[PDB]
């Protein structure tokens, strides 16, 4: 576990982001580890960064569809409510809508889940 | 009398006054059914029950329809076919397609009677799109995906009726009716979870699950809940060397397909601080040491401390099984003991009630006589917090009947009504010679229950002979033919069972003899009275707790989801567990460690296999063969010399009866180390209805969320 | 069960139920040349019974290492000389429990396993279990799905054939034909390749029709291959037919007689080639069969001469289906239009609920077929294929038994073969078109 | 296998249009290996497999209590 | 059934005001006395609420059993209009299937002869629909009334009266192709007689009346729709380009 690539969880993220997510420099250990390249190794980035830079869609009605936006390329249609003053996100894709309702309330967070803008 | 009606061509008998799904259930002939529950009112909400029936216009509900003198149903018709078809269509219309993230998939009503009875194809493709409502904070518990709702009715005729929690409903009307608390508040219901599994879809789901299984991955192992001491049975389900989820399964003598949640949801316990290799204390440390290096440390200590009579000492706990009891009551009786303790306060003198007559310490009238019972006497118990799906079928019949109840000890909030007459054997006396007396005599089917509390009690001494003395000169009320009004209430799964079999300090001469080895036989809410300081403490268990971390030596034993042992509920039924899953790291059978250190010892038992061990227990009492099973107690008459004859001058101090559960959710090795019991009581603490209180998930607080659950 | 514990009645043995023949009209004493002094006990003293169990007749193990066993066979030969007496072929060299592992499958699941049998005909094999569930559903797949199974059915004829014929060439001593061949079957698993995504195991063919459509150049691609296949057929024609030192490598070869062909479960060019007129694809017609017209070549030396002249007449008229199906090929749909049954396409999937919910339980649980047992027959590209698909009324198989007409072959090699020479094995071998993968499933 | 994706399919005749004129070449994603990532079998950037998951269960720390 | 257990769980009897409103000039005046009008198996008075395209809406007690003409045209001073720019007649309230002009010239206002024109008496509302009116319009808007006015108890009602809204608020606009008025006949069908309540085919029998004299109209402007965009619609009221453009649309909409 000398290299960073050898410890950090994802290159876009060092901490783990499930329960159970083995640590990278507790899987990177051991004999089967001692004459390897840690940066060679199958490194991804993590999604659970990714999806969160996502900037929110905002939205007057009520429901809306996402479908991953791919057609058939996406995901299944669902509807998403967004009524309560919250960051209503896609189960599926995780991206962010919110409703103008609470446009102002969601400004005056000290933080949020998704940018805003 | 039962009428007589044919269905699909064939001809059924059945009761008047029935459901005509009922009529098909006994027919052999499949109805499908969404709002329709046996255990729940008759709804009429979904219409997947509509059949054709004679003289009949439209299509009738089987699930409301009551069975006529001679009706003549179809099932399998054109007008069947096209309303199970049309009803499929408008149930799916604005159903999510979430089938992939839903945890009910594979497990699913509607999509294996969507898949039976509907078309193959959807027609509904409008621009609208879908009806979609926002989801609901319930507690730690019940996690939401509302969207899925098929308006069935079934969790809040659950939560209203079966539990006594008014709290969820269906506010709204039209396409717009949602169910849930109108604020957002948490369900405070031991029988909790029992919704997620009514729950036609996956709209009310495990939070501790979710995610994590599906249900062809699972393999089934019908076993039995030792976390009280009803016996409920349980469907156990592991993937592997993990269980997941723990269900009920139907017993209508004992558990009536309902659980509490601390028997669903504290199964996470089951891997979390357990005890998987010997350790002998070196030096104020625990070091690991070889199962051979641990027995022959016990045994030199044992051979060194050179105990008489009753200084060896054994204290069983809550979740010990008769195989245990038995291998260690022939351990303890060759070594020269018959101090054989019990883990509760008072476990370690002779019981107010003894073990002669078996209807001494059972609940005599049958668990299912409740459904009998017109009067019910309660002495010193919180039917909710000691055998919570007990507490139900009390309220079950008290709704539905003229049943009268009343208690004696410490209020409680309740799910059913009933007079408090006082806390102590004084209020107790007038309780017998008063009104509740009088209807206790002129009702049929009286009830006196008698919780283990008493037993704990000072004057428990005094209680039993009171109680007995009444049942004595009200037999033919109380000791009829098909009869037996006393009941004493357990609320540990090893006790009966102990008292099965003789494991009870016999007399005081014994419990003044103080020990000096003491084996705690997965006892950990031993007093600190029971327990010498400079006595050589072995623990035996499974979980590192109270009683692991004062002994010098620990011994890791198996589970209940990793043995097959026999344990016997407050009725005296006989049921057996199932092993889920193996042992851990190097665990043991407990009643082969018995059996391994009799060999260590110096006096080994003869018995080298469990079914020489159950030979054995079947000539302790033979009912201990007999599985599943309630025996009669032939001499019923003869419990009054342990508990009158016995029971005659007792110093009553007048002390009142005590609340012997504090908490719920913590009453043992098990729950106390569940992450999933954590969070119900600190959420019960607070106050907190939000469904990732301490669990991952986003909130508006907690933007990044977190990985920990419990914390 | 409980009597068969002590003695009691003996059960009749075909011993038992033996009869005299008649001296009025009995001529001879073998009508049959196969066992007129080529077998065993044809030389030495006394029988290998009782004083000849102590000495061995030449034994050769040849396989499974070797060209000629064609990968996994294990034939011991006695040999007198360079001439055989007997010939013992030890299989199972290649069993690998196939119809154990159905029993743990669902339907779907188990649709791979039959690419993997006779592994130079997948699309058949799959045709063959298609056809089976297909029958216990009770479903008729539609007029497309029909046509395409036909026509890949004879481009899986044409590879079947190319691989058998010239591999038994080169068994010969032949090695051009092979080398010529296989460009026409690296092109012919093109069209495999492109409407699966597999050269060789498809998992195309599926009870309800076919996995995909063709894509939309594939026909007139197809087309093109077929206007120079002839042109393929002839070249190796002309190295063979009239070949002198063919002719006398095959002539007389490996002779079955009618009578004795279809008692020893002999079918296909096995049988054919004996001069029995008999095609399932006309006795039993399944899907587009009954709706093209093909001729079917008969044999009437019924040696190894004649199988090889009815299989390269099996080239021109599987060249001649495959123009029809090209010309006949409906529009419609290429599956059942049941989502109870087959998948729905993913546009309807991710666009309706009851898309959906089928998907999941179509990939999940499978499809349950209604409860019964049925023996299914094809005309494979080597010989009658059948299963016999034993159905709980659940979603996985209780029985899947696949005979193989590989299997019924290579168990009469000893019958034809016994009084040749060691090179005439190698010649029978390849005309009997033995595959491993079917003869021990 | 130091073909570069896009360009493994027009060698192999599955596209006809080259990845200079193919617009999927052009959705940009930051998470994309920037460098070359070919076969790394027979060195030492050979892929090690590894347990993604934490273990099932959890053995108690032992806790000796003083006397 | 309330007159076993009712309000209460009690024995019960559910009747409307004009029934109580009458019974003691029932007695007062008698049975032979009321039972002297309407037709043979129809008797009495009754009101008529007749709002709508009349010049002079108004209530009236008259004999049941009269022709609507002659009730509309002299007690309400006849169509808005004149007879001729009449269209359709609502002859019950809302819960009752349209009625064409050529239907309503001689159909008497009653119990038994409304159900001959497939209609019912129903309230004995009358609203009725010049030929300046947006038919399907006014039939969409008591769907969207009884989609706001469903309990949402049982599945049929719950799921069909907000269904049943979306199409008639697309067929309104010609989002659609004429197969699905089939479809909608369909739909309504499923509801009719599978429900707790008669609210079921309260919604239903007005959509399938519209279908049985009006479809036409449905048709012409879904043909109208189509060329404005250019292309027939699809089912649920997307456009043919909708593939075309990288919407999701499943083999048959
Ligand atoms: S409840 Fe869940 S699994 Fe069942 S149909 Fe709905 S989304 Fe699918
Ligand atoms: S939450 Fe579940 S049980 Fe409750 S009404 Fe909805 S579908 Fe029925
Ligand atoms: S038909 Fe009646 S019960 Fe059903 S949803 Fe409509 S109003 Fe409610
Ligand atoms: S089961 Fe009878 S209507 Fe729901
Ligand atoms: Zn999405």
């Amino acid at each position: 576990g000398r290299p960073a690539s050898a410890v950090m969880q994802a290159p876009n993220r060092a901490e783990v982001w499930s329960r159970s997510q083995r640590p990278r420099s507790e899987a990177m250990a051991g004999p089967r580890f001692e004459q390897t390249d840690f940066d060679a190794q199958p490194r991804p980035w993590a999604a659970i960064e990714l999806i969160h830079k996502q900037p929110v869609r905002w939205t007057h009605d009520r429901i809306v569809a996402c479908d991953g936006g791919g057609g058939p390329h996406g995901h299944p249609k669902i509807y998403i409510n967004t009524d309560k003053p919250e960051i209503a996100t896609c189960n599926y894709c995780g991206l962010p809508f919110a409703n103008e309702h609470h446009r102002k309330y969601l400004e005056s967070l000290p933080q949020t889940s998704y940018p805003l803008n | 009398a039962e009428v007589e009606l044919t269905i699909d061509g064939k001809k059924v008998s059945i009761e008047a006054g029935s459901a005509l799904i009922q009529a098909c259930e006994k027919a052999g002939v499949v109805v499908p059914r969404y709002c329709y529950h046996e255990k729940l009112a008759i709804a009429g909400n979904c219409r997947m029950c509509l059949v054709e029936v004679e003289r009949s216009p439209k299509p009738v509900a089987s699930c409301a329809w009551p069975v006529q003198a001679g009706m003549v149903v179809k099932t399998n018709s054109p007008l069947t076919h096209k309303a199970r078809e049309g009803v499929m269509e408008f149930l799916l219309a604005n159903h999510p397609l979430d089938c992939p993230i839903c945890d009910q998939g594979g497990e699913c009503d509607l999509q294996d009677q969507s898949m039976r009875y509907g078309a193959d194809r959807g027609r509904f493709h409008e621009i609208g799109g879908k009806r979609a409502v926002e989801d609901k904070n319930i507690g730690p518990l019940i996690k939401t995906s509302m969207n899925r709702c098929i308006h069935c009715t079934r969790c809040v005729r659950f939560m209203n009726d079966i539990a006594g929690a008014p709290e969820l409903g269906s506010t709204g009307r039209g396409n717009d009716l949602q169910i849930g608390t109108y604020l957002e508040k948490n369900l405070d219901s031991e029988l909790s979870g029992n919704v997620i599994d009514l729950c036609p879809v996956g709209a009310l789901t495990s939070k501790p699950y979710a995610f994590r299984a599906r249900p062809w991955e699972l393999k089934r192992t019908e076993s039995i809940d030792v976390l009280d001491g009803l016996g409920s049975n349980i469907r156990v389900d592991s993937r592997g060397l993990e269980v997941m989820r723990i269900l009920p399964r139907l017993n209508d003598d004992v558990n009536e397909e309902w659980i509490n949640d601390k028997t669903r949801f504290a199964c996470d316990g089951l891997k979390t601080q357990r005890l998987t290799m010997p350790l002998v204390r070196r030096d104020g440390k625990f070091e690991p040491a070889t199962w051979e290096q641990a027995l022959t440390e016990i045994a030199h200590a044992y051979q060194t401390l050179a105990p008489k009579e009753n200084e060896f000492k054994v204290i069983a706990g809550q979740l010990v099984e008769v195989e245990s009891l038995v291998a260690m009551k022939d351990l303890a009786n060759r070594l020269g003991s018959e101090n054989l303790a019990l883990d509760f306060p008072g476990g370690s003198q002779p019981l107010a009630h003894g073990v002669d007559i078996r209807s001494n310490y059972l609940f005599n009238s049958k668990i299912w006589g409740i459904e009998e019972a017109d009067a019910i006497l309660l002495v010193g118990t919180n039917p909710r917090h000691e055998a919570a799906v007990l507490n139900a079928r009390i309220r079950k019949q008290w709704l539905r009947s003229d049943l009268e109840i009343a208690a004696v000890g410490q209020p409680w909030e309740s799910t059913f009504d009933y007079e408090h007459l006082g806390t102590d054997l004084a209020a107790l006396k007038n309780a017998l010679s008063g009104p509740f007396g009088e209807k206790l005599k002129k009702a049929k089917r009286p009830m006196i229950i008698v919780g283990s509390g008493v037993t704990e009690h000072p004057d428990a001494k005094a209680f039993y002979e009171t109680v007995w003395s009444f049942v004595e000169k009200n037999a033919s009320n109380f000791l009829t033919e098909e009869w037996c009004g006393y009941n004493v209430l357990q609320r540990a799964a090893s006790r009966a069972g102990a008292f099965e079999v003789g494991f009870v300090v016999p007399s005081p001469e014994v419990a003044a003899t103080k020990p000096k080895f003491v084996w705690l036989l997965g006892a950990d809410e031993f007093d600190p009275a029971d327990v010498p300081k400079d006595a050589f403490i072995v623990y035996q268990g499974h979980h590192g707790d109270r009683g692991a971390e004062i002994a010098d030596i620990v011994l890791p034993g198996a589970a209940y989801t990793e043995k097959a042992g026999t344990y016997v509920n407050t009725e005296g039924r006989v049921q057996m567990t199932r092993a889920a899953t193996g042992l851990p790291g190097a665990a043991r059978t407990d009643w082969k460690i018995i059996r391994a250190v009799s060999e260590f010892l110096g006096v080994p038992l003869p018995y080298d296999d469990v079914a020489q061990l159950r030979d054995r227990m079947a000539e302790i009492s033979p009912a201990l063969a007999a599985y599943d099973v309630v025996e009669p107690v032939a001499l019923r008459h003869l419990s009054k010399v342990q508990l009158v004859d016995q029971n005659k001058g007792a110093k009553v101090t007048g002390e009142p009866l005590k609340k012997v559960v504090e908490n719920f959710y913590f009453t043992d090795v098990i729950s106390r180390s569940s992450p999933t019991m954590a969070r119900c009581s600190a959420a019960k603490e607070t106050g907190d209805p939000r469904t990732n209180f301490m669990a991952p998930g986003m909130e508006e607080d907690r933007p990044m969320g977190q990985i920990a659950y419990g914390a | 069960p409980q009597d068969g514990f002590q003695g009691t009645r003996l059960i009749p043995t075909g011993a038992d139920f033996q009869s005299p023949p008649d001296p009025f009209i009995d001529e001879g004493a073998r009508d049959n040349a196969a066992n007129y002094g080529v077998q065993k006990s044809r030389s030495g003293v006394d029988e290998d019974s009782v004083e000849g169990r102590k000495v061995r007749h030449y034994t050769v193990n040849f396989g499974p290492q070797h060209p000629a066993a064609h990968g996994v066979l294990r034939l011991i030969l006695e040999l007198n000389g360079e001439e055989i007496v007997r010939a013992d072929p030890h299989v199972g060299l290649l069993h690998r429990g196939t119809e154990k592992l159905c029993e743990y499958k669902t339907y779907m699941q188990a649709l791979p396993y039959f690419d993997r049998l006779d592994y130079v005909s997948m699309m058949t094999n799959e045709q063959v279990f298609s056809l089976a569930v297909e029958k216990l559903l009770n479903i008729e797949i539609p007029p497309r799905a029909k046509f395409i199974r036909t026509m890949f059915g004879e481009i899986t004829r044409i590879l079947n054939h190319l691989m058998s014929v010239l591999s038994h060439a080169m068994d010969v001593g032949a090695l051009t034909p092979f080398l010529w061949g296989f460009e026409e079957r690296e092109k012919l698993m093109e069209f495999y390749e492109r409407v699966s995504g597999a050269r060789l195991h498809a998992a195309y063919v599926r009870p309800g029709g076919v996995h995909q459509d063709i894509p939309v150049g594939l026909l007139d691609d197809i087309y093109q291959w077929a206007t120079q296949f002839g042109d393929r057929i002839d070249e190796t024609e002309e190295m063979l037919t009239d070949n002198r030192i063919w002719i006398n490598r095959l002539k007389g070869v490996g002779v079955v007689s009618a009578a004795d062909a279809l008692n020893l479960s002999f079918t296909g060019v096995m049988l054919r080639g004996s001069g029995v007129p008999w095609d399932v694809r006309k006795s039993s017609p399944y899907d587009a069969y009954d709706q093209v017209e093909f001729d079917v070549p008969v044999g009437i030396n019924g040696d190894c001469y004649d199988r090889y002249l009815c299989r390269m007449e099996e080239f021109r008229q599987s060249l001649r289906i495959i123009h029809q199906c090209l010309n006949k090929m409906p529009a419609g749909p290429v599956r059942y239009e049941d989502y109870k049954i087959t998948p729905p396409p993913r546009a309807a999937m991710k666009e309706n609920m009851e898309a959906l919910i089928h998907h999941f339980l179509l990939f999940t649980k499978g499809y349950a077929v209604p409860p019964g047992d049925t023996y299914t027959a094809i005309e494979a590209p080597k010989g009658e294929m059948g299963v016999y698909v034993v159905s709980d009324g659940s979603e996985r198989p209780y029985r899947v038994h696949i005979r193989a007409p590989g299997f019924a072959h290579l168990s009469g090699f000893d019958h034809i073969t016994r009084g040749h020479l060691l090179a005439d094995a190698v010649a029978v071998i390849g005309t009997m078109d033995l595959v491993f993968g079917e003869v021990d499933r | 296998a130091h073909i570069e994706p896009m360009w493994h399919a027009w060698i192999s005749y599955q596209v006809d249009t080259p990845p200079t004129r193919e617009p999927l070449t052009q959705i940009e994603r930051p998470w994309a290996p920037k460098e070359h990532v070919p076969n790394r079998s027979f060195t030492r950037g050979a892929y090690k497999p590894y347990n993604t998951t934490q273990p099932k269960i959890q053995s108690w720390e032992p806790k000796a209590a003083p006397r | 059934f309330p007159a076993a257990v009712g309000l209460f769980g009690c024995p019960s009897t559910v009747a409307n005001v004009e029934t109580v409103s009458v019974a003691p000039t029932i007695c007062r005046r008698g049975g032979a006395w009321f039972a002297s009008f309407g037709r043979e198996r129809n008797h009495g008075t009754k009101l008529f609420c007749i709002s709508g395209h009349v010049n002079n809406p108004c209530t009236v007690e008259e004999e049941m059993s009269i022709p609507m003409r002659e009730l509309i045209e002299k007690h309400c001073g006849g169509v808005r209009g004149g007879w001729d720019n009449l269209l359709a007649v609502i002859p019950g309230g809302s819960s009752t299937p349209i009625l064409p002009k050529h239907i309503c010239d001689d159909q008497l206002m009653d119990f038994d002869a409304l159900k001959d024109s497939q209609s019912g008496l129903g309230t004995a509302a009358v609203i009725v629909m010049d030929k300046s009116t947006d038919v399907v319009r006014a039939i969409s808007r008591l769907s969207h009334f009884y989609r706001h006015e469903s309990c949402g108890q049982c599945t049929p009602c719950r799921e069909g009266s907000k269904w049943t809204d979306q199409i008639m608020k697309r067929f309104e606009k010609g989002m659609g192709r004429p197969r699905e008025i089939d479809m909608l006949q369909e739909l309504t069908k499923q509801v009719e007689g599978h429900t707790i309540c008669a609210l079921g085919e309260a919604f239903a029998w007005p959509i399938q009346g519209l279908i049985r004299h009006f479809r036409p109209e449905l048709e012409a402007r879904m043909k109208k729709f189509a060329e404005e965009t250019g292309g027939q619609a699809l089912a649920g009221g997307w456009t043919h380009d909708s593939r075309q453009k990288g919407r999701l649309v499943s083999p048959g909409m």
